[PDB]
Parts: C-alpha cells; structure tokens; sequence
C-alpha cells in the first residue's frame, strides 16, 4: 500500500505551459502556499479551482511536464529576512546570486502581510536626507514616507536612489543608532549587468555593508519579477518592527507591473483597463502601504519606501503613473527636457510634491526653505509670462532675480550627497538675497568655493547649525558675515 | 445553513450550499479563522453555489473550507456610542478601545429615501474659503464635491473644510476614509483627539470614524462607503440631527468594483469600468441625502482618473451634486492653492435669489474676465502684447491679480505654504474682488496679492514689497 | 513692431 | 508699412497651413482613440 | 518516441504520443516529407499530447502523421568551420558549399550567464560617426542598439559600422539576418566575398552567416536570432574569442512571436502583442553578452513599427542596451544623416570619468543648445525668426550650424550622398563642436557644415560657396 502519493497533499501536472502548471490533486492546499514540482522547482498556488489548481512557477516552466508529483510544503509563501542579508545580493526568494555562500538566516517572513493599521504607527517626523538639496529642501522625505522617484527613461531616477543610499554612510558608520538607516534595493525587470554595474559602485562607496540586494531581473521568471518587490519588502520590515530603521528602494514598478500583467493574463483573468489586471492598484497599494513609522508602543522603528515609476512622452498624467502617485506621500518628478536644459537633478519643483511637508524637516531646513517651495512655482509662472519682458515691474523683477540664482544652487552633481548643515549654509547665501548681484554663471562656481572655504575654516558654525540642528541668532549673524565678505573677495 | 468554499481566485469566493442558499447581499463567515472572514452574497450562480466577494484576504483559504451563512447583510453597531471610535467595513472597532455598546445594529444595505422624503431649503454654508464662497458657494444640507487629479488637494480642501466647518458644527460628523491613505486616517484621529472634536475619557465626542484603506482587498473598499454612511444615516433618521458627513474618496468605491468586476463575468463597458457603475453610484449616492426627517452635509472627495474629468466614474458624479469644486493641476502647478478651476467650478445656490446680486454679480465679474484672459493667454503668447487695446491689457492685469487674489493659506498647509492660515468672512471677500474689479487696486502689484487673506493684507504686502 | 527687421536694421 | 504688410501677409498664411494641419491631425486622432477604446473592450469581453 | 499529427493551424501543430512524451523545447522530425520539417515543442496540453511550432512551411502535413522525437532541441553545427558560411534556423549550410564538418554540436536554448559571470569593464568604441562617437558613444563588449521606423538608416548604419569596425577587428563576427530582406543576405554575402572577410579558398574567414528572413514560415523567424546567437556564443565561451554580433532586425523575432502567438491560443496582451513578449525577449537578450570568459559587442537594428517607439517592441527593449542610436524620419527628411536623433540617443559611457570632461562638456553643450533651438521652434513656426532676439538668434545659428555639422556621408552610402564616405577620429569631432559652440565659426555659413568630415572642410566647403 505505497500511500505517499495520495490526491490530498499531492497532485499531478495536468498540463505546463508559459509557466502556468495546472496541477490534479493538492486537495488541502491553502490560497498562496508554495507548492514543489519534482524537478526542485518552487510554484505558488493562486486559482483553487473546483477541479485543478492554477500554479504560478519560480523558474523554467521548461523542467516540469504533464504527470509530475506536485507537493505541498504547507507553508504560505515566505522569505529569509534580517541583519544576515545586509551586504549580500539575492533573488527574488532569498537564495544568495553572489556566490557568497549561505546566508545565516534564522528567521522568516511571509512575503504577503497587510501593513500595520491606524493604531500602530505615529506622524513622519524624522527626516530622511536624501544628500541632495533639491529634495530635502523643496520635497523631503521622512522616515516611514513613501515618496514616488517618476520620469521617462534615462532621466535620473536611479540615481536620486543611488545618491540617497550612499549619503546614509554619515550615519551608519557613526555611533547613535537611531540615526543609522539599513537599505535594500530591488531590482525589478532591470539587466543583470547593470545591477552588476550598481552592486559596484555600492562597494566602491562602502556602502555594501548596510545594503541588502534582491534582484528580480530581465531574464527571470515573470512569477519572480512579481514578487521580489513583496520579498524584499518583508526584510525591511525585520528592521521595522525591531525598533530599527530601513529604507528600500523598488526599482522600479513598471517593469512589475507588466509581470503581474503576463502572470495574470497566462492563469486566463480577464483583461482590465489598458490590458492590466483590475486589480494592478491594488497590487501596488498592498505594498507601499507596508513602508511605514511605528509608534514607541511598537519600536519606533520604521520603513520608508522609494519606488520608482517610468513614465513615456513625460505624460504623468497617464493612469499607472497617477495609480501609483495616489499611493505615495509625494513625488519627485524628473523632466527630459530640464536634464537636458543643464538642471540636473532634472527635479520638476512645480509638479513634485511631499505630503509630510516640514514635518520631515530640521528647523534650520525649514528655516531656510519654509517658502522656497512656492516662490519657485511662482517664479516658472512669471519667467514664461514674459519671455517677453511685457512692461515688467520691480517685485516680479526681483522674483526672476531670485528664481534663476535659486535654481542654480538647487543643481547637484552625482555621488556627493551632501550634509545638512552644508545645505542650509549655500541655500542659505541665495534665499537671502546675498546672492541677487552675482551672475547666474558664476553661482556653481561662488557655491564650491564657498562650501569649501566654511568646511575648512568654520567648522564651527557647521557643527553647531548641524548640532542645534536650528539657525540661532549669532549662528545667522556668523552666517551673514562670512557669505557677504567672502563674496566680495569672491568677486574681486 | 453551512456552505463549502468550492473557488478561490482573488477577492472572489464561490460556495456551494447543500440545502438553503443565502440570498443575495447577505453575509457569511468563514470557519476556522485566525480573523472574522465575511463574503458578501454577490451572485447565484445555479446549482446551489453562490460567487462572494471577500471583505478581506484570501491568504489561506482552502477549497472545500466551511462557512455559515450569517442570515443578513453586513450589520454594523449604529448609536451615539460610535462617536469618537474607529470601526471596520463590517464595524469592528479598529483603535484597539473595546467592543461598540450600541443598542442597535443596522445593514449597511438600505433603500435610498423616497422623492416625497426630499428637502428644497437652500441656505448658504459659508467656509471662510475666498474662492469657493465667492464662486461656488456650499450649501448647508446639500451635496458637495471635490474633483481632482492625484496630489491636486481634494484632501487638504477637505481638512481645512473640518477645520472652519465642522469644528464649530453643533451635530455630529462622521469621517469615512474609502481606499485612501492608513498614513492620513492616524494624522486626523490624532488630531481630533488633540482638538477635542475626539474625547477619549468622556462621552463628547463628536465625531465617528469609519475606515477601509488603500491596503485592503477590493471588497472591503467596495463597502466602507455603506458602512460609514449607515452611520450617519442612523443621527439623520433616529436622532433627527444635523449631519456633517466627509467621504475621501468616494471614487475608490467605484474602482473597488471595477477591481472584481472581470472576476464577475461581465463584459466590460467603456474605459474597463464595469457596465454597471452608474446604477452601482445611483443607489448609493441616493442615500448620501438631506430629508425631512434630518440633513446630511455631504463632502465628497473625487478623484479622477488620468487627470480625465470625462472619465466615466467622475463624469458619472456630477449629476449627484449641488455644488462642484473642480481642482486642477494646471493651476496647481503654477502654485495658486487651493488649485480650484474658477471656470469649472460651480453651486446650485449661485442665484441672485439666494446670495443677493452684489455677491452674484461679482462672481461672474470675477470669472468673465478671467475667461476674457483665457482667451486671450494663447494670443499674446505669441503675437506678444503690444498690439493689444489699452482696454485690454488692463482685463489681463486685473485678470492676473484676480487669479492671485483667489489663492489663500489653508490653516492646514502651514507646513507646505510657510503662511500662517487665513479664513476670510464673506463680506471681506465680496469686498475685496468688488475692488480690484472696480480698478481701487491698478496700481498695487500682482504678487501683492498672492497667498493672503483679505485685501488689506495685498495692500500691507504691497508696502513690504515696496521694498 | 510686427513689421520684420525694420527696427533691428536701424539699431543694428 | 510695406514690411509689416510682408510680414503679416506670411504669419497670416502660415497660421492657416498651422490651421489645416491640426485639423487633419485631429481627425486622425480622433479617429483612433475611439478604434483604440474600442479594440480594448472587445479585447476584455473575448478573454471571458 | 513515435507521435502522430493531431492538428495543424498554420505553425502550430499538434503531436499527440503514446509512450514517452518529449519535454518542452525538444525538436521533432515529421515523417513522409521530401525535406526536413522540425518541430520545436512549445507545451504539454495534457491528455498526451504536445503543441508545437513548425521551422518551416506546414502546408501537406496530415492528420495522423508520423512524428519522431530527435530526443533534443534544435542543435546546430558550432566551431571555427562556420566562418565563411551560410546557414539555416535548423543549422543546415544554405550556402551550396557541402556539409559543415564541425566536431561540436550545440543546441539553440541555453540558459543566460549568471551574475557572478558578468563584466564591468567600460571601454569606448569609437566608430569614426560624429554623432555617436561624440553623444552616444558605443563600447567594446557593450550593447548597442539602432531604432528606426521604415526605411530611415538602421541598415545603412549597420553597413557602415560593419565597414569601420568590423573589418579591422581582430578576432570573430556573426551576422544574423533576422525577419530581413533575402536580398540582402545576398547582397552582403557577396560583399563579404569581395573584401575577404569571406574567403572561399582559405580557412580564413571572419565571419559565420545566420539568416532566417522575411520569406519564411513565424518560428524560423521566431529562432534564427537564438541560432545566430548560439555560434556567437561558441566563439565567446569555447575559445574566449572577442566577439562582434550584426543582427538585423531583432524586432522580427519579437514579431515572429506575436504571429504564433495567438494559435498557440493565448489571450493577447496590449496591441494584440502575446503577454510573454518581455520574457521572450529576456532569455534571448540575456544571452546577448559579455562574460569574463568572452567579450560579445553586439548591434542590433530594432524596426519601429509605424514610428511608434512606444511600441511594446521597442519601447521593451529600451532597457536591455547601454547605447542606443534612435533613428528619426523627421531629421532623415531634413537630409541629414545619419538621421539620428540627439536628443534621444545615449549612452552608459557618457560619464566624464570615462570619456574625459572635455569630451563630457562638448557633448553636454550640443545637447544643451540644440534643447535650446528646440523650444524655440514652436514661435519660429508661425512667426520666424524676426521677433527673436540678438541673444536668442544666435542659439538658433549655432543649433542649426550644429546640426548640420552632425550629418556626415558614409562610404556606403556614397551612391546616394554624391559625396566620398568620410570618417572622422574622436578628437576631431570632439574639437569641431567645441569652436562652433565657442563662436569660432559663426561667420560661416551653414550650408559650410552639411555633408562634411573633420570641421576643416567646413571651412573650406566655405571657401568654395564663396
């Protein structure tokens, strides 16, 4: 009586193909558990239909074919989660691609758990600097924010990512552990030489060490590509829940999007709008709503999420581009023809937005760019209403005065994100006017100079903006002395 | 009677009854859950087997599963003692407080007022809110929307809205967040509480909190609406109050059945929505409604889709509502806030007969030269200036001030203006257009007149802008 | 203006 | 006056070729927005 | 394993088996036919049966019909005797020159290299064309890809490069001609012939020919890319060779693949594309690379259907290049060419720590002031230039001086230029851009820059126009 075999936590492929397995049996089967096909390979049960189960497969569909054993593993999909990732480059399931060895895991996590409700978290109020003026002036990000990276292709969305993960250095390798941020990087559908090519760069940055990888890539199965943002999700929510702090960045949605688009239409659902699942928000929704800032009550820790989302023809207005902007705390949209124009980071001030505003915010950030904001989006109105001087009076010559010098300190360049107290100092020198005689060309050059010279010199005021964290009276007097004297030695 | 699970896909779960088949609409529990699964009735299928839609996940469900039918639609706690809590689609509390002592419970399931039920009082419900009240005033006991592309500020609108409405409302409110953010309902619940309108040690609250978020399954966000407006429909009926209710967003109701729909069977209609979103809005929004018996002061976010205001879910709404705020990204983007369409935006009450000709005759004073302007926008864009009237290049200055002049600084978006709030009366804001139209103000410069409150803050700002 | 380079010429 | 004349005697006539080319492009547009809506819905109502 | 035909729908033919059911990928031989007609099993239906795709024509086939199993999938004759021959989807010479004697046999599925076997290494390609070297520069063992719709330069740029790369390059080329014309497989064949990379007396050839084009049957189309791409790959692994890969054009694989698509009965995805257009096109351009064993520098003509780069086709494959070359016929239509697209075309390799600032600059600067002329377009159509300013019409001068300056005539395409193919070394063209864009040459005309090398016979091309 061999009775291993039997049709209740075993099935029978049915019938394989494009990496849909339509299994016979799997009678105590639950909704999403992993099932294993004979050939080692992992499946996922999602239709359990009166007489078959549809099952999603983990890689090539080309191992398994009609008959094979199917068995259940009775557990609902999880993953390896915790500190023994950080450093390591993984697949969507966990399993090292490194060729680093085992990771030392010693704990799991199911990849599909709602996000904590109403009663567990607390306001965003720690900020989460970026190391770029731009954002962390005009749109910040705090800690259990969500904030959406959106533009066409080759605009520079990976690169605010980049930027952000290796200004978390500051921190981690500093002592205060509340302070220290731990990062994770998914890529979606992206090529395996460029996730090779940013792995590097990471190490090059000595930033590897606090960085978690999981890579879903081009080749991959759609199943994998769909899921590694979940995976990847549930190891940063390790650290959420554990009164620590992560930061993950899903680049990017679009290209899951479109698996859970081929997964979906292969299992026979119906087509929705613009050929998606009805359901793609949700997909989405489900998963952002996980990055999150949880009261005391449980660990303070939190989860802030940067997911990334292509746009074409730089038309935000298109649904997946507004299914995702309706989910995040804000947007930092990117524009080709900006880029081009020389503003680089190409960040489109007027569309962009942060819903947690200066709460997000040190008071000396705040203090300095409480209006910036607006008055930007003022000055991009004026400066088209009269590219045409039409009889131009004083107050709006003077915001195109301040808009053009402003625009030019809010430009940055790669890899050098820079320390809060170096931003108030330069943002600084323009909001105040110290800055409305020199010459729009010359204020890159007036900004390196001057950073250089209070960095070298007063670290003082650094030190103490940076510690009080605010712009006392004597530290702005400090400040106004320096910037006017220095600017006119500068302009001698 | 006990029914099987025989399918699970998604949201959607069939279950096959032996003997007594649950009708349509009422709800069933799922045996053996860690949680309270509810489905809801959908469709009779034939063959004793019934297609439900899941109130929450379907994570572990297995076929052959039991589950009882309960007898009756989702039934939730209705009472005073829901003021200052925090309930579920199927009304579990949700802040962790204890259970909801109501006398009653109520289905969310009910039949929309009949047409000898309805009210005809039309009275004005001033906001302190320069553009709305000018152009689009609100009408107390009437039905009000707010239209918006994602980030344009349907929900900061409706923040300043409980701010300068509903925290001096003598009567209950009940705030029912439909698909949107977890992140916002614990910014107003906080908030509340920290302001009163939420009293945790006593029994003053006033104000009831629904919610069904952006992480939930289709089902529950296709319900939240029924639940939270069963609530406010108990204050309107059985207590005779006057209510204040606040939706944000009623068009996740809509997308929530758009997201089951295919897994239905239904052919599609246009654009994806499925063929029966207008009727699925009518006996819905029939109950959003003022009678005889109380008045509900319905506030209704609105997103749209694409930035498409045809798009048949918010082109579907209008028809429900007396009075429009449509916002928009172009006017967003160029930092006016609130981003409201001051040529799209309209009020059942902007009659001569009800505000009074001075308040009539500058609103459309106000938006014919901002239409004369409109025109014009695209000409001098390129042929330039010069060429124009002097009788009309002063309809593009005073069009130019207008335009800044309806800007204001919510009190709510101090941390995004870096202005401090300000609420303007009524008569301050008939006033101060009625001048700038008149030409008192020809001399002042535009920016004078951007985020501030009443016009003597543009002629003070003028000053300090004088240098 | 609106009349080509008739200004321009003259300055030029 | 024989300039301004010249000049707005182009600009009037290139306004009018800008006129006849959007025109034909929105009728081509037109055109395939309701085809492309279209293809959609019977594309969704087949798969069932 | 003998099967019998069950069904046939154009490509798509059904096998049922008895005993022993070949798995998924294996080819099989059907049986009565005068030549050969493999099968490549597609999927297991159940009830014992497989659908499969035919390599060729299935017109006589039976209901019925005998069915073997070759117990493998398609396998193809690999190594250095495929130089200087023609051959077939399945691996049979086409070129009339006798069996191809290979000791290895090599099967068309493979799977991509892993992680751990990628390369970084960065190094630029120069091509002697302006407008890449200068925007977006190529690079050896990088991927390169050219968009263009319908008739605008993507083969013409292919030629060129194959005449400035390939023929001095040391080491290996496979060009497959994908989904393409017959005329030009011959037409190149005989060119090859010619200049010797072909060499039909010596073992001394360079380059082993793959074709499948626009006359056969959707599966050959659908496999000739992964056969051309399985010889290539024996040179980069098998011998650690430095590969060159020509194929022109991938688009018709991913074509090929929506033609079967819906008999292999599956719902169809956006724009009547089969919803596993990206995982198709992602285990076949995995395999398209560079490893530490073997450097693969790849160009590939990407068809832009009707125009349209928002094409599921195209616009998927976007992500899988380092450089691309986006081809446009409005510039085309100006008479420039290459008709490439400035604005639109980049490169990995545009990073001042690898193509130096000077040429970092240079290249921002054009790119900066053509954006410039490009806004200003939108007035200069109604009411020209008059209402420009000084300042204003001075960008326009240079952006169309600029413009013109990246035209260039190609040895093959000297025919139709009227002029002498040029090729202009990196320095040249990094130093011509940066005296037009510093105002060196604003006295000279335009008309001084079209259809020119180096900048000094722009000058000269001046002289001559008096």
């Amino acid at each position: 009586a061999d009775t291993s075999v039997d049709l209740e936590e075993t099935g029978r492929v049915l019938s394989i193909g494009d990496g849909i397995a339509r299994v016979h049996g799997l009678r105590n089967v639950q909704a999403e558990e992993m099932v294993e096909f004979s050939s080692g390979l992992k499946g996922m049960s999602l239709n359990l239909e009166p007489d078959n189960v549809g099952v999603v497969v983990f890689g090539n569909d080309k191992l398994i074919k009609e008959g094979d054993i199917v068995k259940r593993t009775g557990a609902i999909v999880d993953v390896p989660v915790g500190e023994e990732l950080l450093g390591r480059v993984v697949d969507a399931l966990g399993n090292a691609i490194d060729g680093k060895g085992p990771i030392g895991s010693k704990a799991r996590r199911r990849v599909g758990l709602k996000a904590p409700g109403i009663i567990p978290r607390i306001s965003v109020r720690e900020p989460m600097q970026t190391g770029i003026k731009a954002v962390d002036s005009l749109v910040p990000i705090g800690r259990g924010q969500r904030e959406l990276i959106i533009g066409d292709r080759q605009t520079g969305k990976t690169s605010i990512a980049i930027d952000t993960i290796i200004n978390q250095k500051r921190f981690n390798d500093g002592t205060d552990e509340k302070k220290k941020l731990y990062c994770i990087y998914v890529a979606i559908g992206q090529k395996r030489s460029t996730v090779a090519q940013l792995v590097k760069r990471l190490t090059d940055a000595d930033a590897m060490k606090y960085t978690i990888v999981v890579s879903a890539t081009a080749s991959d199965a759609a199943p994998l590509q769909y899921l590694a943002p979940y995976s990847g999700c549930s190891m940063g929510e390790y650290f959420r829940d554990n009164g620590k702090h992560a930061l993950i960045i899903y680049d990017d949605l679009s290209k899951q999007a479109v698996a859970y688009r081929q997964m979906s239409l292969l299992l026979r659902r119906p087509p929705g709008r613009e050929a998606y699942p009805g359901d793609v928000f949700y997909l989405h929704s489900r998963l952002l709503e996980r990055a999150a800032k949880m009261n005391d009550a449980f660990g303070g820790g939190s989860l802030t999420a940067l997911p990334v989302i292509e746009t074409q023809a730089g038309d935000v207005s298109a649904y997946i581009p507004t299914n995702v902007i309706s989910i995040t705390d804000g947007q930092i949209f990117l524009e080709t023809e900006l880029f081009y124009k020389g503003i680089r980071p190409a960040i489109n001030v007027g569309l962009s937005v942060s819903r947690v505003g200066s709460a997000a915010q040190t008071r000396a950030m705040k203090q300095v760019a409480g209006t910036m904001k607006l008055e930007l989006a003022q000055y991009r109105e004026v400066a088209a209403f009269a590219q045409f001087g039409s009889d131009l009076d004083a107050a709006t010559q003077q915001l195109l005065s301040r808009g053009v010098r402003l625009t030019e300190l809010l430009k940055q360049g790669q890899y050098s994100p820079m320390a809060i107290e170096e931003q108030v100092a330069v943002i600084y020198a323009g909001v105040r006017g110290y800055l409305d005689k020199l010459e729009p060309s010359k204020i890159t050059k007036f900004e390196n100079a001057f950073l250089s010279h209070v960095i070298s010199q007063h670290q003082a005021l650094l030190s103490k903006i940076r510690t009080d964290g605010k712009i006392s009276e004597e530290s702005d007097a400090k400040l106004k002395e320096i910037v006017t004297n220095f600017l006119a030695g500068f302009e001698a | 009677t006990t029914g099987r699970i025989v399918a699970v896909i998604g949201a959607v779960v069939d279950v096959q009854f032996d003997e007594g088949l649950p009708p349509i609409l009422n709800a069933l529990e799922v045996q053996g859950r860690e949680t309270r699964l509810v489905l809801e009735v959908a469709q009779h299928l034939g063959e004793s087997t019934v297609r439900t839609i899941a109130m929450d996940g379907t994570e572990g469900l297995v076929r052959g599963q039991k589950v009882l039918d309960s007898g009756a639609p989702i039934r939730i706690p209705v009472g005073p003692e829901t003021l200052g809590r925090i309930m579920n689609v199927i009304g579990e509390p949700i802040d962790e407080r204890g259970p909801i002592k109501t006398k009653q419970f109520a289905a969310i399931h009910a039949e929309a007022p009949e047409f000898v039920e309805m009210s005809v009082e039309q009275e004005i419900l001033v906001t302190g809110i320069k553009v709305v009240d000018l152009l689009a005033p609100y009408a107390k006991g009437g039905k009000i929307g707010l239209f918006g592309g994602a980030g344009v500020g349907k929900t900061v609108l409706i923040m300043e809205l409980i701010n300068n409405v509903a925290k001096a409302h003598g009567g209950y409110s009940v705030f029912a967040g439909v698909g949107e953010r977890t992140r916002e309902g614990n910014d107003l619940y906080h908030e509340m509480i920290e302001s009163g309108v939420i009293n945790l040690k006593d029994a003053t609250s006033k104000v009831a909190l629904v919610y069904g978020q952006m992480n939930e399954p289709p089902g529950a966000r296709a319900r939240v609406a029924l639940t939270g407006l069963t609530v406010a429909e108990y204050f309107r009926d059985q207590e005779g109050q006057d209510v204040l209710l606040f939706i944000d967003n009623i068009f996740r109701f809509t997308q929530a059945g758009s997201e089951v729909s295919a897994l239905l069977g239904r052919i599609p209609s246009a654009v994806g929505y499925q063929p029966t979103l207008a009727t699925d809005m009518g006996t819905m929004q029939e109950r959003i409604t003022t009678t005889k018996k109380g008045s509900i002061t319905s506030v209704q976010a609105i997103y749209v889709p694409a930035d498409d205001l045809t798009d048949p879910a918010p082109a579907t709404t209008f028809a429900h509502l007396d009075a429009t705020t449509v916002l928009s990204r172009a006017i967003a983007e160029l930092g006016i806030y609130p981003a409201v369409d001051p040529l799209d935006s309209t009020s059942r009450i902007m009659d001569p007969n009800i505000v009074g000709s001075e308040h009539y005759d500058v609103a459309r004073g106000v938006q014919k030269i901002l239409q004369d302007y409109k025109s014009l926008q695209d000409i001098i864009a390129i042929l330039g200036m010069d060429e124009l009237s002097e009788e009309d290049k002063l309809t593009v200055s005073r069009a130019r001030k207008i335009q800044r002049f309806l800007s204001q600084p919510f009190q709510v978006a101090e941390v995004f203006t870096g202005h401090l709030g300000k609420l303007v009366p009524l008569k301050e804001t008939i006033k101060g257009f009625q001048q700038i139209l008149a030409g008192e103000y020809d001399h002042l410069p535009e920016q004078a007149f951007y985020m501030v409150g009443p016009i003597e803050e543009a002629v003070a700002k003028a000053d300090k802008l004088a240098e | 203006g609106l009349c080509g380079a008739i200004h321009s010429s003259v300055a030029k | 006056q024989s300039a301004r004349m010249t000049a707005m005697d182009n600009a009037s006539k290139n306004a009018s070729e800008m006129i006849d080319k959007l025109t034909l492009t929105f009728n081509r547009t037109r055109q395939a927005v309701i085809t492309k809506e279209l293809i959609e819905i019977i594309s969704g109502a087949a798969a069932l």
